[PDB]
């Protein structure tokens, strides 16, 4: 699965 | 090593033509096999490889949910970004990121990758160590504080350890018969006269998988590195790859040249010539 | 910066007049993203044109595969026409058969 999402 | 899973995103934004798009491929070396694209009519992570399909309803639903939810997140950092570079709310940017493990003969961890970039240009990326951070100004040090804090660098060293080398080793297993099986290329050298001194030798290599491969000419035994047109490897359509490299060559001395190809499909490394 | 595409118009298989095959315009080392492209037979945009999803390389830079099925003949002309904001004109690329 992809890697969790996160704001730059 | 042998073997790579990669995901690469790009988040595009445009002014007075609706919200930022977000597109999501992923990739087990030159075999793409998912994507997603918040342009779409009911966006959804959509199988692209054969081998994904037999994957169930919760690995389907978890990677929308992480798509949909990079669609949002995306949007607030374009405009984050958009500040940190004092820049007008009128222009259009991208924030690419691509991630992913490596894996060798063996089948372990050789090293670990992420990287982003902000309209084509470094930004900020994950050192070889999967601890610490390599921020290319002083924008990109508002991101690395920010994920410091968030303690985001051992999140990103247990899944590029963790989840990322599971699931590329779960795929490679389950397809074997094309993610672990080498195409060579077909091989052969066309003349094309160039002048009446003069002549094009080019060296044609087709249909291999992966992509990497090696052509090289020489003319009496030395490598002409600076006298081979090389072109860029393109895809035929059918997973395969194509490739060729020309030299030209004075007329009558066509037989000192030689043409070598290398790739992992390959018995043994070759060598060509122009058969009249 | 902003990078021009690179374009090459081939198939997939070696060509045979009156045998089917796939014309391919393959274009790559663009930035930004949008970019246009048509596969012409004779001059004219053909229509059921296919293409990959966007991706990229280890430089950033973007490359796409338009698509469609087609035959050779000896007579008709074929080429791929390629519009992107670092061009001031459409590019047309015609296809040789050698390249």
């Amino acid at each position: 699965v992809p890697l969790r999402p996160m704001t730059y | 090593g042998s073997h790579s899973m990669r995901y690469f995103y790009t988040a595009m934004s445009r002014p007075g033509r609706g919200e930022p798009r977000f597109i999501a491929v992923g990739y087990v070396d030159d075999t793409q096999f998912v994507r997603f694209d918040s342009d779409a009519a009911s966006p959804r992570t959509e199988p692209r490889p054969p081998w994904i399909e037999q994957e169930g309803p919760e690995y389907w639903d978890r990677n929308t949910q992480i798509f949909k939810t990079n669609t949002q997140t995306y949007r607030e950092s374009l405009r984050n970004l958009r500040g940190y570079y004092n820049q007008s709310e009128a222009g259009s940017h991208i924030i690419q990121r691509m991630y992913g493990c490596d894996l060798g003969p063996d089948g372990r961890l050789l090293r670990g990758h992420d990287q982003s970039a902000y309209d084509g240009k470094d930004y900020i990326a994950l050192n070889e160590d999967l601890s610490s951070w390599t921020a290319a100004d002083t924008a990109a040090q508002i991101t690395q504080r920010k994920w410091e804090a968030a303690r985001v660098a051992e999140q990103l060293r247990a899944y590029l350890e963790g989840l990322c080398v599971e699931w590329l080793r779960r795929y490679l297993e389950n397809g074997k018969e094309t993610l672990q099986r080498a195409d060579p290329p077909k091989t052969h050298v066309t003349h094309h006269p160039v002048s009446d001194h003069e002549a094009t030798l080019r060296c044609w290599a087709l249909g291999f998988y992966p992509a990497e491969i090696t052509l090289t000419w020489q003319r009496d035994g030395e490598d002409q590195t600076q006298d081979t047109e090389l072109v860029e490897t393109r895809p035929a359509g059918d997973r395969t790859f194509q490739k060729w490299a020309a030299v030209v060559v004075p007329s009558g001395e066509e037989q000192r040249y030689t043409c070598h190809v290398q790739h992992e499909g390959l018995p043994k490394p070759l060598t060509l010539r122009w058969e009249p | 910066i902003q990078r021009t595409p690179k374009i090459q118009v081939y198939s997939r298989h070696p060509a045979e007049n009156g045998k089917s095959n796939f014309l391919n315009c393959y274009v790559s080392g663009f930035h930004p993203s949008d970019i246009e492209v048509d596969l012409l037979k004779n001059g004219e945009r053909i229509e059921k044109v296919e293409h990959s999803d966007l991706s990229f390389s280890k430089d950033w830079s973007f490359y796409l595969l338009y698509y469609t099925e087609f035959t050779p003949t000896e007579k008709d002309e074929y080429a791929c026409r390629v519009n992107h904001v670092t061009l001031s004109q459409p590019k047309i690329v015609k296809w040789d058969r050698d390249m």
